[PDB]
């Protein structure tokens, strides 16, 4: 009786070879025993293949073939060194995958193909190449981060798959934070999109990651920005442009879907108070003038051309006062979102009361009242019918006051009638009056 | 010695340096393959630790300094003029041993290969020198096989120098191995390096050996043997005809070969001279044969275009008439009764002559030799037999 | 700048007229005699239609000055084919190209 | 070149030149492959593959060059695409069943109707008279049917001759005779050119008794060296993968 | 697609067939050796070759231990072949012991103890599936207190003077996990929210119970039967340059587990009823 089966034939042949001769090449031994194990574990083939099995309708066959060809190009281009032409090919292929429709329609196939793994492998190669030489081919990092952010936004399961790869992204979070126009194109943005609007992932967030982010933020307050001081921006001791990004990540970590994850908020508050350098020079406590004086100083910087600009493409001119103001607004927003919910305070949990007391000690009421009292500068029309427009990319923005209001509502609370009247008079009526004055069709 | 202190005052421990270099080569010698696997692993760990300690103590820079100090002298004779005669003889051996030690120190250690990246450019600057070419090539191969960074330092000028090493030093497979290592390292291909190597080496077609398929060519000749000498009873003029019954232009990818004319023996031996026994050579491919293909006159493997009425490469139903005169060295042809406008003169008449046709596969021809053997379609020229 | 000497005669009337696909077997060799290209090796005839700059201009008018069924050898001066740069990897710079071309069919 | 059996230096230099020719076009350098098509031509490659008196080193080098210039780029893509099963739902997919007929007898591996999506095969015609550069995409074209027929004939001859244990294997050694040939056969099988009766004949060559269609010794029982044993293991791995793909397609058909 | 996934998990994974003992018995047969032209020393059997390959891979010097699916599968196969697992009589139990001693002999006669020591040594104190499989194989070959295996392991350790083995053991002890009240509270919050991942939430508390139990069962079997020599060796490795106190490390891990259990008890102190997940964590 012959084997009559390929399985039995392999099982006989490999054993016969091994018992006939002592194989010297380790690769032959490995291959023979792998094949024998596959014959004796035939259910292994199914249990391994089925996870990577997908089904599509006939109408999407051509579109799937195009996506598979693009993925094959990107995969094959992992065996070649990073270069100009390879950069161009990565960019065209990733763009084709984005433009393709099955990428949106079938996220499960996209995840089963291991596409995010390939994109992040390209990113790892680019970032590793020249660690001491800073970053080369900076448009790979941008395009790959954008692709991964869209991949996260497609589906929740893809978001969890990207969350699995979190430690590396936070380790290289400082790739392109200082350079503008890269928003949504840095690994920190990928991490933020991976932990965005997911209670399960926010709760799965660990303490060491928050510690890493807090240390990066503390460094951004202790040390100036090397690239800005090299390009000629005036030197200040801290780095608002990166501090703002690191604060936005913590905002997304602590605040989710309208409520606040107390587990992730308490840790952030404790780390921030442990390292007071994260609060900026005004709030360090070592003779800091205060938030109200700091924002007035930033306004004066905004009018001053010398300190606002480098004074040796428009986005390259980082308006220094606006950067400081945005940093302070982001810090206040993060703290307000970390403030506990009022129902827990009603319940009387001691930890929430302690956190609220800490926040109130950190930020006095008067400073918030003053910052709310500060007003903008209205655009006006000349003779000619051309309304002059103060640069919105600079100057004081209503978004800055929005964070102040959020903190005031979430921490201090408006529960006293004369206090509400005083707040109204000092800061809310002037804003509404300015809005009403800006109601003309030309100014609208 | 460079500062020109007198020779006997300066002391050069030549023998000590040679013996120490040999001992260090033995120290860094790689393990033998017949050793058992555990011994393999132990010796490999010991060699790796030795290399790491030497690199941390900076034993590689000292070797480079000695090498640089030794290359200031152009030749062994010059070094023997400056230093002593014994140093003169030992100078080549010491220089080779230093390069061997460098190769043994950097081989198999990725960290050392990476730290040698900065010094790569200085190393390849003396590749042209015959005194150190082999050692420099070995060191470069050892660096490139294991240092992915090194390929990022190797540039277009270095690739050109490596290629020109083949042109100036002749065929050497180690340069080819270095060029192969340049293309791909650790499964990753450097496309810029591939493009430069291709565009700088391949188009020349002057260094690498070339290959092509050549149709086999055979030769048909009659028994007659024609010669001229003083006091010899042989007529000086002869004439025969060839008829082409059928000829396929392209039986294979190459053009069909069909040449007719006269060939000359060497001396008085009955063997054709000056040509290979077998291959792609036929009538006119040497200086002992003279041929016609219908468009060109073939002699000495050189073809010159000759005009004729209605020029065409030999086709079906063509009558070729060949005329040989030995009174004055002269070979002339005539196609289909129309005389071709070219002829040979002043060729060697020492040897014997005979008709010959050379061909590849796909011909159908007949020898119209005259008389009982044939009938001439065109009546022979006057005085021609 | 293209000289043509016939190797085998053709009909002499059916010249290539414009907007027409030409079926040719060609064999390209450098001036020294080294072959670099041949359609007979690939064993499929070459197709190109006239006036659209698909092929080199020497091969253009050298095939245009021909007739159906005619075999001829086409000598191309460097300025008509790969003038100064040359073809990367195959043709060296400033090279004169020799082509053996047969016009099998016109459609 | 057959004379190079006695000139050692020329043989070594030419073998390393062939290796360099492979290296420059390694890993999908299609422009370099198109350039090398001028130097090493199709008729030369076929002659080198078919010839019996060629030295072993040159034979292996020419086999590797033929694989690298023409058949490596698509084989690599299909190998990277192998472990993934995207099957459309069509009539052909629904018609697929685990077993061919009523009795539970295994069908011959590879043979059957497979509807899983696989990479497209596209080749470019290498010509240096055309000016357009669109030909630089896609590897150069080759006569795959002729290559298939020659590979089958050569394997049939080699299996029969090697069993007699002659003293003159092609290339001088059994390794030189078998490794390049099995490598070309494995590359073609991976590409998927083999179909129907060709697959049946080559499986009969691999093993007569087992793959017998409804003495003679196959490749598995001829006591081959270790390098050829590794290639046989690769071939058997591919056969097992084909069986797994058929099983997956039948499961999707039932679903 | 949903049916493919569900069918996979529910049927293909759950399908179980037993082949390990037959495969090992067929792999251990010296096949037609006298008919073969051995003409020298006895050729090693295929199982011996597999063990030698796996041992050489571990002995190869390298910074980290890479996951090898071949080792992952074959260690499991060999462990299942060893164990192959109402009141029984004296003869029945003694037959069970004798059959186990032969099923273990088939592997410790070919160098399995040296492999399971080498892999643990090369692990360098990094918890992983390779270490888990090696520990399971060691337990399988050491069940019942195999004196021959204990002697082989002790002789190997003393002869090659390996400190990496004990260092890796200490690192694994440190890496072993305990109850995590913070993770438990986060899982409870997620469950209260309503989107529940039972596969993910459960594993976070007490990360690797099976790994910890196997790691300590290996250590107990290493001294099983009152092996005084190895008991003293675990305390103080006399020959080696560096000594690691495995006994004190075990005591420290016990102290950490006690604190974790006490904290969990304090969290359930006020609550009158213990939930099912809390009961599972306690168990």
């Amino acid at each position: 009786k012959k084997s009559s089966t390929l399985q039995q034939l392999i099982s006989e042949t490999m054993v016969r070879w091994a018992q006939e001769s002592v194989i010297e090449d380790p690769e032959l031994v490995r291959a023979m025993f792998v094949l024998l194990h596959r014959q004796y574990d035939g259910i292994g083939g199914l249990v391994r293949a089925l996870p990577k099995t997908y089904t599509i309708n006939g109408v999407s066959v051509e579109d799937t073939i195009n996506l598979l060809a693009s993925l094959g190009q990107i995969r094959s281009l992992l065996s070649v060194r990073m270069g100009k032409e390879e950069e161009k090919l990565m960019i065209r292929g990733l763009g084709d995958i984005m433009n393709n429709k099955v990428f949106y329609q079938h996220p499960n196939l996209m995840r089963a193909l291991g596409m995010h793994e390939t994109v992040m492998e390209v990113m790892v190669n680019v970032l590793g190449g020249g660690e001491s030489k800073e970053i080369t081919f900076p448009k790979m990092v941008a395009n790959c981060c954008r692709f991964l952010c869209y991949f996260c936004r497609i589906s929740r399961q893809n978001q969890k798959a990207m969350f699995d790869h979190l430690s590396y992204l936070l380790e290289n979070s400082s790739v392109g934070l200082a350079s503008p126009a890269m928003r949504g194109s840095t690994p920190l943005d990928v991490a933020a999109a991976s932990v965005m609007d997911n209670n399960e992932l926010a709760l799965a967030l660990r303490e060491p990651d928050l510690e890493k982010v807090v240390r990066y933020l503390a460094g951004c307050g202790l040390q100036s920005c090397q690239m800005l001081v090299s390009k000629g921006y005036p030197d200040i001791g801290w780095n608002p442009v990166e501090g703002e990004r690191y604060l936005d990540f913590l905002r997304f970590a602590v605040f989710c879907n309208g409520e606040s994850v107390e587990e992730n908020a308490n840790v952030v508050v404790r780390l921030l108070i442990r390292r007071p350098e994260c609060f900026g020079p005004a709030l360090r406590g070592e003779g800091g003038n205060g938030l109200l004086a700091a924002m007035e100083e930033a306004i004066k910087i905004a009018e001053d051309p010398s300190r606002d600009g480098p004074s040796p493409e428009e986005d390259d001119t980082i308006h220094m006062g606006n950067a400081i103001m945005t940093f302070y607004s982001a810090l206040i927003d993060l703290l307000g979102r970390c403030a506990p919910e009022m129902h827990l305070i009603h319940a009387g949990k001691g930890e929430a009361i302690r956190i609220r007391s800490i926040l109130r000690s950190l930020i006095p009421l008067g400073d918030l009242v003053g910052v709310i009292s500060i007003a903008f500068q209205m655009p006006t029309i000349a003779k000619d019918g051309n309304v002059v427009e103060p640069d919105m990319s600079a100057g004081f923005c209503p978004d800055h006051k929005a964070a102040m209001v959020l903190f005031l509502d979430r921490v201090y609370g408006i529960e006293v009638q004369d206090f509400l009247l005083h707040l109204l008079e000092v800061g809310f009526l002037p804003d509404l009056r300015a809005a009403a004055s800006l109601d003309t069709a030309a100014l609208s | 010695l460079s500062k020109k202190a007198k020779a006997s005052t300066v002391d050069l421990p030549i023998e000590s340096v040679s013996l120490s270099l040999q001992d260090l080569i033995g120290y860094f010698h790689p393990p033998d393959e017949h050793l058992e696997h555990e011994d393999k692993q132990n010796r490999l760990r010991a060699l790796k630790n030795r290399q790491n300690l030497f690199q941390e103590e900076g034993m590689i820079n000292l070797v480079l300094e000695c090498i640089d100090r030794l290359h200031v002298y152009s030749s062994a004779a010059h070094f023997a003029d400056v230093a002593g005669r014994e140093a003169g003889e030992s100078w080549k051996s010491i220089l080779n041993s230093l390069y061997e030690l460098l190769a043994a120190l950097i081989r198999g250690n990725r960290k050392n290969c990476a730290q040698f990246s900065g010094s790569l450019d200085w190393l390849i600057s003396r590749l042209e020198r015959l005194e150190a070419s082999s050692g420099i090539l070995e060191v470069l191969h050892c660096v490139l096989v294991e240092s992915p960074e090194a390929l990022n330092i190797i540039k277009e000028g270095h690739i050109k120098s490596i290629i020109s090493l083949l042109d100036k030093h002749g065929r050497n497979h180690k340069v080819l191995d270095v060029l192969c290592s340049l293309c791909v390292c650790h499964g990753v291909a450097v496309r810029s390096n591939q493009h430069l190597i291709c565009d700088n080496l391949l188009p020349g077609r002057d260094l690498l050996l070339q290959t092509r398929l050549v149709n086999h060519v055979s030769s048909m000749r009659p028994n007659i043997f024609l010669g001229v000498s003083e006091g010899s009873a042989q007529y000086k003029k002869w004439y025969y005809e060839l008829m082409v019954d059928h000829t396929e232009p392209f039986v294979t990818a190459e053009a069909t070969h069909l040449r007719v004319g006269w060939a000359s023996t060497e001396g008085y031996s009955p063997y054709p001279g000056g040509g290979e026994e077998w291959g792609g050579n036929g009538v006119g491919d040497d200086l002992f044969s003279y041929g016609f293909d219908g468009l060109h006159l073939w002699s000495g493997c050189i073809a010159r275009t000759v005009s004729s009425p209605n020029q065409h490469l030999l086709r079906t139903d063509d009558v070729i008439s060949c005329c040989l005169d030995l009174s004055a060295p002269s070979i002339s042809f005539r196609i289909n009764g129309q005389p071709v406008q070219g002829m040979f003169e002043n060729f060697n008449i020492d040897g014997l002559f005979f008709p010959v046709v050379s061909f590849s596969a796909g011909i159908k021809v007949r020898f119209l030799l005259g008389g009982r053997h044939g009938e001439f379609k065109f009546l022979p020229p006057p005085g021609y037999a | 700048g293209v000289e043509i000497e016939t190797i085998s005669p053709g009909d002499g009337r059916t010249f290539p007229k414009k907007g027409q696909t030409c079926v040719v077997h060609y064999t390209g060799m450098l001036q020294n005699g080294k072959k670099f290209d041949s359609s007979r090796d690939r064993n499929k005839p070459f197709k190109f239609r006239i006036g659209k700059q698909e092929v080199i201009k020497g091969f253009e008018e050298g095939a245009a000055q021909m007739s159906l069924g005619q075999r001829a050898k086409l000598t191309c001066t460097p300025d008509v084919a790969y003038g100064a740069t040359g073809h990367p990897g195959v043709i060296p710079p400033n090279a004169t190209l020799i082509f053996d071309v047969e016009l099998l069919n016109l459609e | 070149i057959l004379e190079l059996t006695e000139q050692e230096e020329l043989l070594k230099f030419h073998y390393h030149t062939l290796r360099l020719y492979s290296a420059v076009c390694a890993l999908g350098n299609h422009r370099v492959a198109h350039a090398l098509c001028s130097h090493v031509d199709e008729p030369q490659l076929l002659y080198a593959i078919e010839n019996k008196y060629m030295p072993g080193l040159l034979r292996a080098g020419y086999y590797d060059l033929l694989i690298d210039i023409h058949l490596s780029s698509y084989a690599t893509a299909r190998l990277m695409m192998n472990n993934e099963y995207i099957v459309p739902m069509t009539e052909e997919t629904k018609s697929i069943t685990l077993f061919p007929d009523e009795n539970k007898k295994h069908g011959l591996p590879g043979i059957g109707l497979s509807t899983s999506l696989r990479p497209r095969m596209q080749f470019s015609s290498p010509s240096f008279v055309s000016i357009s550069n669109e030909c630089y995409q896609y590897s150069p074209e080759f006569p795959l049917d002729i290559l298939k027929s020659k590979t089958i004939q050569m394997l049939t001859e080699a299996v029969k001759e090697g069993s007699l244990h002659a003293r003159d294997p092609v290339g001088g050694t059994t390794e030189f005779l078998f490794v390049p040939l099995i490598k070309l056969f494995y590359t073609l099988l991976i590409m998927g050119i083999f179909h129907n009766e060709d697959l049946k004949h080559i499986l009969q060559l691999i093993e007569p008794s087992v793959f017998k269609e409804a003495p003679k010794e196959g490749l598995l029982q001829m006591k081959l060296p270790e390098p050829v044993k590794l290639q046989m293991c690769l071939l058997l791995q591919y056969l097992c993968d084909c069986q797994v793909r058929h099983r997956i397609e039948a499961i999707v058909a039932f679903s | 697609n949903l049916f493919l996934q569900g069918y996979e998990k529910s049927w293909i994974e759950t399908e179980e067939h037993y082949f390990e003992d037959k495969l090992i018995e067929d792999l251990a047969k010296p096949g037609a050796e006298p008919p073969e032209e051995d003409e020298g020393t006895k050729r090693v059997d295929p199982l011996h070759q597999l063990i030698l390959l796996f041992s050489r891979t571990a002995l190869t010097e390298k910074c980290k231990l890479e996951e090898d699916f071949l080792y992952m599968a074959y260690a499991d196969i060999m462990a299942k072949s060893c164990h192959d697992e109402e009141v029984k009589s004296f003869e029945e139990k003694e037959m069970e012991k004798q059959k186990l001693l032969y099923q273990q002999a088939r592997l410790h006669d070919r160098g399995a103890a040296e492999m399971v020591l080498q892999t643990i040594s090369a692990s360098k104190g990094e918890t992983g599936p390779m270490v888990a499989a090696t520990l399971k194989l060691g337990i399988a070959i050491l069940n019942g207190g195999n004196s021959t295996v204990q002697q082989k392991m002790l002789d190997y350790l003393k002869e090659k003077k390996d400190v990496g083995f004990f260092q890796s053991l200490a690192g694994l002890m440190q890496s072993c996990s305990v109850l995590d009240l913070n993770a438990f509270e986060r899982q409870n919050k997620a469950e209260g929210l309503g989107m529940v991942t039972e596969e993910g939430s459960g594993e976070k508390v007490l990360q690797d119970d099976e790994f910890t139990c196997d790691l300590f069962r290996f250590l107990q079997l290493l001294c099983e039967g009152h092996n005084s020599d190895f008991q003293n060796y675990l305390r103080t490795q006399t020959g080696n340059n560096t000594t690691v106190n495995i006994i004190i490390s075990t005591v420290d891990y016990l102290l950490r587990v006690q604190e974790s259990i006490s904290d969990f008890y304090w969290y359930y102190s006020g609550k009158d009823v213990i939930d099912e997940q809390g009961q599972r964590n306690f168990s």
